[PDB]
RNA sequence: GUCUGUUAGAGUUGGUGUCCUACAAUACCCUCUCGUGAUCUAUGUGUAGGGGUGAAAGGCCCAUCGAGUCCGGCAACAGCU
RNA sequence: UUCCUCAGCACUGCUGAUCAGCUGAGGGUUAGCCGGUCCUAAGUCAUACCGCAACUCGACUAUGACGAAAUGGGAAACGGGUUAAUAUUCCCGUGCCACUAUGCAGUGAAAGUUGACGCCCUGGGGUCGAUCACGCUGGGCAUCGCCCAGUCGAACCGUCCAACUCCGUGGAAGCCGUAAUGGCAGGAAGCGGACGAACGGCGGCAUAGGGAAACGUGAUUCAACCUGGGGCCCAUGAAAAGACGAGCAUAGUGUCCGUACCGAGAACCGACACAGGUGUCCAUGGCGGCGAAAGCCAAGGCCUGUCGGGAGCAACCAACGUUAGGGAAUUCGGCAAGUUAGUCCCGUACCUUCGGAAGAAGGGAUGCCUGCUCCGGAACGGAGCAGGUCGCAGUGACUCGGAAGCUCGGACUGUCUAGUAACAACAUAGGUGACCGCAAAUCCGCAAGGACUCGUACGGUCACUGAAUCCUGCCCAGUGCAGGUAUCUGAACACCUCGUACAAGAGGACGAAGGACCUGUCAACGGCGGGGGUCUUAAGGUAGCGUAGUACCUUGCCGCAUCAGUAGCGGCUUGCAUGAAUGGAUUAACCAGAGCUUCACUGUCCCAACGUUGGGCCCGGUGAACUGUACAUUCCAGUGCGGAGUCUGGAGACACCCAGGGGGAAGCGAAGACCCUAUGGAGCUUUACUGCAGGCUGUCGCUGAGGACUCUCACUCCGGGAGGAGGACACCGA
RNA sequence: CGACCGAGUGGCUUGCUACCUCGAUGUCGGUUCCCUCCAUCCUGCCCGUGCAGAAGCGGGCAAGGGUGAGGUUGUUCGCCU
RNA sequence: AACGACCGUAUAGUACGAGAGGAACUACGGUUGGUGGCCACUGGUGUACCGGUUGUUCGAGAGAGCACGUGCCGGGUAGCC
């Protein structure tokens, strides 16, 4: 047969392909030598073509110029801090130790340093709950308690843009247009109304899966397909 | 539209020409590659064993 | 509000983006002054017109629920 | 991703008309669809053959596709003409 | 080189040729200010590093270079004249930019601004053009007195400034303002001021240039160009060079490449002087009208979509006009053709997601001439009134919907078989399940490495279903996935027994994943029967729907409708063999989708006729191809391998030529696609045979200190670094 | 009117066979246009009758001429006016 | 096939027959299908012709061109049917 979808996918084309330059920034939390003594300017909100959220545009003591992962409630001239002793307010950024117990944060790092990687999409955020001398608990976005270093940074505040979820496209023209804003060969073709030589679930005189959907965890790339490792399948239960 | 003479026409892209190594029409002034003599891919010459029948 | 659809897409589509852009049209109190003249810039931005305060927010809304839970803790 | 519209442009329902050693190895005429958008288009650029590309028809990849083209293996083998 | 000149006709030209894109010989393209050149874009290459048995192979990371001639950014040129052929290039006049030198000025100088930006609505400024009024110059017309052309003049230099913004004054508690939104004691109108636009105005340029002449003045609508206000995004709409910032005189330099011609029904691709295909700008010439529409006419181009001559010009064919009475009787089917039509007033059903349905339907009006009213600044803009008046007909041509109903399908816009399928198929928003906390899940690579990813669960991957509305029953026995697991089974290394002076070998102990076993799971593959008043194999079809695009029997039965209806619709319905996200039922809107009915219409038909244009026929010129074992004037029978112009018996038959429609040569065209055969081929499938990737797990090496545990030192990852996390595991090799 | 049983003719249906053609004899139904057969539906002339008449029923000779329009269905066939 | 067939009238409300009902030979008139020919009559055509009228160009007027091979509308001779 073909190779499948999923297989084209991983050689990195063009249909594949994020269009990156067309991106702004990697949204990373500034690397202070220590002390503290960083701050600086909210000088302008922008949009963000990678997230489909907003951001934030500010102007550090030192000169420089960056963009921020933005969380609710930031405008035009209000002033944030990051360090160690950063005044807890919304928007600041410190490591989960210095940040109390019981407060929303966002843009969380896994390891101290990596600038973040947890809780950073539209309208979501961590809860941080235990604290430690040597780990720190965080319950992330989805439900899970992530235990961390005490060191690892975030930034006080839930993500902006929040409820982007709650209206619907309507047309397939919008999805389209956001579609086109991430690297996604969209729209989709069902394998069940493929080819066999197309499509594991291929072919047929009528349109059905042929053998069960759930598949193993061992099984190859090219037969990968359907419900992948399913514990479980349906509603009902 | 059909693949034959009606696709003839929008055919005003050069592609091979004549090659600064080997003088021949086949430098592809878009790969910048000889497909004749390699020049632009090759320091070598392009050769090969079947372009002559084997035991010839 | 969602007339402009015509007969297309349903009730409960064009439902939804009628009250959600109902809501985002009204006039929002601006943090900064107090002033009800708060209007969205895009995805996210809002702005008011009296004192020119440019602010993050929802996507449809100046402020969310988990937004306001932030000042409690 | 609204309507009428041979504005420009794009498309191709019926006539199973004309042609069928053609004007043309897919053409002609009338009729018909779209025509602010998931729209059409020029040039530049990327993806290569069990591999691409595919709103999926086994569609398309230079009149070549249920595995392109060229040359070589090669004077392939056949109990068949 | 097809461009211009000259000379030709053997070739080429759908005929001819004195002509030519043909043949031969000469000639022709002139740049500081038009392009290239420079900059950067998606992206490309080269060197280095690493991989690979190896390279002309290969991903990343560095550096360098390359990547835009109409159409990205960008220092500077206008007007006139001239040649057989070039021309912002040459000549004449005027102007401009950059660099360098000199000299005066200046010490400023780099922060900043610019280059530099999406889609939709719109105001203001305003040139060309078009038109109107009037005057002048020239032409046209000849019943009048109207009609046409012209009335010119740049770059550049100087100057003027609306909008936006801000300052002072002022002091509004209701006023100010707009096409619209809007604005204000956080200071409104008004007055004053700073900054500040045109490819625009005005002055020079210019007793420059051009015209035979006059060589005008105002106006309306205003492309270009300038400048503001508003709305939209699950979409956010380039970058770099360069310029400004930051004066002036004089002088010098400004090299190199392109420049002809065609740009298409004969200069390009399509074998051709091919009815095909092929990008940009002129979108403002007049009347017309809503209009970049029709029709007609200018400027400008052409008679080369290049063979002619003759015959009331027959038959037949292509396009087409008109047909009395009937009016779909035609046909699978109204296929083909026709009908309707512009604008204004009246008026408008079921159903419905309240948007729509809807131009529903149905009815009326419509010209010209005369004098006028209203809106507005005005139009050579628009809306009406009164009187008169012609025709068969006043959207008089042209342009320009036929309408209503029932059922099926897919919700809708969209996609598709380039070249017989445009659909009910694919896509879609919407619904649902699955996997994954990121050193992730999924995927690409032999490796070095890479996509997703400038992304982080409101994410993105993998699947199914397919808008809305009401719903979505029962089954975990088999298969699949997943979790657990006392016990059973379960490889290799190490270890133990026997064997062998060693080895081969035999057996044993231990036992990972896996399996047995148990459990969970059907919006997971799928299932929902026979019998009787349970049996197979888990359960035994719930709402619904039903003779279905699914019902064999079948034209099922009843009803509607028709003269008559295997059709269509409604009800019934035991469903050969309907049924719930393998989604069930249902549905407004939408459709070149399938079926049926009515009104209107008509040469589809009864049943054909006459006419128009191009061929056909005769004549001059040009001039192929298909096909050909031989013989051949055949017919009726027979015979024959059972489908004969040729054999047999009869019959008929003087030769040749013209036009015709196609009965026969089992006519010509293609080594049958159907079917079978061959120890033929290929694509595809799977619990076919045999194997190879990939995943999981054990063991050995890397690998170290003290059947469960601690540690740091290799090794891995985070960190700029210090250092942090992990750690003999993991990665990698076997 | 006519069972059983018995003897035949045709070559329209159907079945059997595998003679002819696989380097192809173009399908069904329809349409148009031409010739023919008789086992006669009508029309001419006859015979019998359970032939009053009138209307029939059955049979003989006979192929000159005629045998039409429509509704469902692709239908041939067939049902219906 | 150059001709085939039908309806009607007189016969006759007769023959026959209880009645109901109900003929024929013959002679006439017409219809239908087929066939050959003709155009006084009716009809069609009639891009010969004459007229009306819309748009545009020739300045108006007069008189004309184009609008598919008549712009459209009205009438229409001969011939052919
Ligand atoms: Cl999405
Ligand atoms: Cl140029
Ligand atoms: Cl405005
Ligand atoms: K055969
Ligand atoms: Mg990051
Ligand atoms: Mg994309
Ligand atoms: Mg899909
Ligand atoms: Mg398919
Ligand atoms: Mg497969
Ligand atoms: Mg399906
Ligand atoms: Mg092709
Ligand atoms: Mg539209
Ligand atoms: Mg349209
Ligand atoms: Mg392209
Ligand atoms: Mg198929
Ligand atoms: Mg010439
Ligand atoms: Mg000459
Ligand atoms: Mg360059
Ligand atoms: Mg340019
Ligand atoms: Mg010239
Ligand atoms: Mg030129
Ligand atoms: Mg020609
Ligand atoms: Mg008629
Ligand atoms: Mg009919
Ligand atoms: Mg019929
Ligand atoms: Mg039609
Ligand atoms: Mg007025
Ligand atoms: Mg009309
Ligand atoms: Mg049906
Ligand atoms: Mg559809
Ligand atoms: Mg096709
Ligand atoms: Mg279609
Ligand atoms: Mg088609
Ligand atoms: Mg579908
Ligand atoms: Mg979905
Ligand atoms: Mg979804
Ligand atoms: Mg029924
Ligand atoms: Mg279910
Ligand atoms: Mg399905
Ligand atoms: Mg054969
Ligand atoms: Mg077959
Ligand atoms: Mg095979
Ligand atoms: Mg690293
Ligand atoms: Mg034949
Ligand atoms: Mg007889
Ligand atoms: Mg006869
Ligand atoms: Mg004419
Ligand atoms: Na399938
Ligand atoms: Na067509
Ligand atoms: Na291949
Ligand atoms: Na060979
Ligand atoms: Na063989
Ligand atoms: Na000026
Ligand atoms: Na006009
Ligand atoms: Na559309
Ligand atoms: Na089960
Ligand atoms: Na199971
Ligand atoms: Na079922
Ligand atoms: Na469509
Ligand atoms: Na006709
Ligand atoms: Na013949
Ligand atoms: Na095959
Ligand atoms: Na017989
Ligand atoms: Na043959
Ligand atoms: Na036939
Ligand atoms: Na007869
Ligand atoms: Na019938």
């Amino acid at each position: 047969g073909r190779r499948i979808q999923g297989q084209r996918r991983g050689r990195g084309t063009s249909t594949f392909r994020a269009p990156s330059h067309r991106y702004k920034a990697d949204l990373e939390h500034r690397k202070v030598e220590d002390g503290d003594v960083i701050a600086g300017t909210v000088v302008d909100i922008e949009h963000d073509p990678a997230r489909s959220a907003p951001v934030a545009a500010v102007e550090f003591e030192d000169g420089d110029r960056r963009l921020i992962l933005a969380p609710e409630g930031v405008g035009v001239g209000d002033e944030l801090q990051v360090g160690v002793s950063a005044e807890i307010a919304p928007g600041n950024t410190l490591p989960l130790a210095e940040i109390p117990e019981g407060v929303p944060v966002c843009n969380v790092e896994s390891s101290p340093g990596d600038g973040g990687k947890f809780a950073r999409a539209s309208g979501v955020n961590a809860q941080l709950l235990t604290h430690d001398r040597n780990v720190a608990v965080v319950k992330l976005p989805s439900g899970e308690m992530k235990r961390l270093d005490p060191q690892c940074r975030a930034t006080i505040g839930v993500v902006a843009g929040g409820g982007r979820t709650d209206k619907p496209f309507v047309k397939a023209g919008n999805k389209h247009h956001k579609m086109k804003a991430r690297g996604t060969k969209w729209p989709n073709v069902r394998g069940v109304a493929m080819n066999a030589v197309d499509h594991p679930f291929g072919g047929g005189g009528r349109q059905h899966p042929g053998k069960p959907k759930s598949i193993s965890r061992n099984a190859p790339p090219g037969r990968k397909v359907g419900d992948i490792a399913s514990k479980r399948t349906g509603r009902g239960g | 539209t059909g693949a034959g003479t009606p696709s003839q026409g929008k055919k005003n892209t050069t592609t091979h020409t004549k090659c600064r190594r080997c003088g021949e029409k086949s430098y592809h002034t878009k790969k910048k590659v000889c497909s004749s003599c390699g020049f632009g891919k090759s320091a070598k010459r392009r050769d090969y064993e079947w372009q002559s029948k084997a035991g010839e | 509000r969602s007339g402009r659809f015509g007969a297309r897409y349903g009730r409960v589509s064009r439902r939804r983006v009628a009250e959600i852009e109902s809501e985002m049209n009204e006039d929002h109190a601006c943090p900064n002054c107090g002033e009800d003249r708060v209007d969205r810039q895009g995805t996210g931005i809002w702005q008011c017109s009296y004192c020119d305060y440019k602010f993050t927010g929802g996507s449809y809304k100046p402020e969310t629920p988990g937004g306001k839970t932030v000042r409690r803790s």
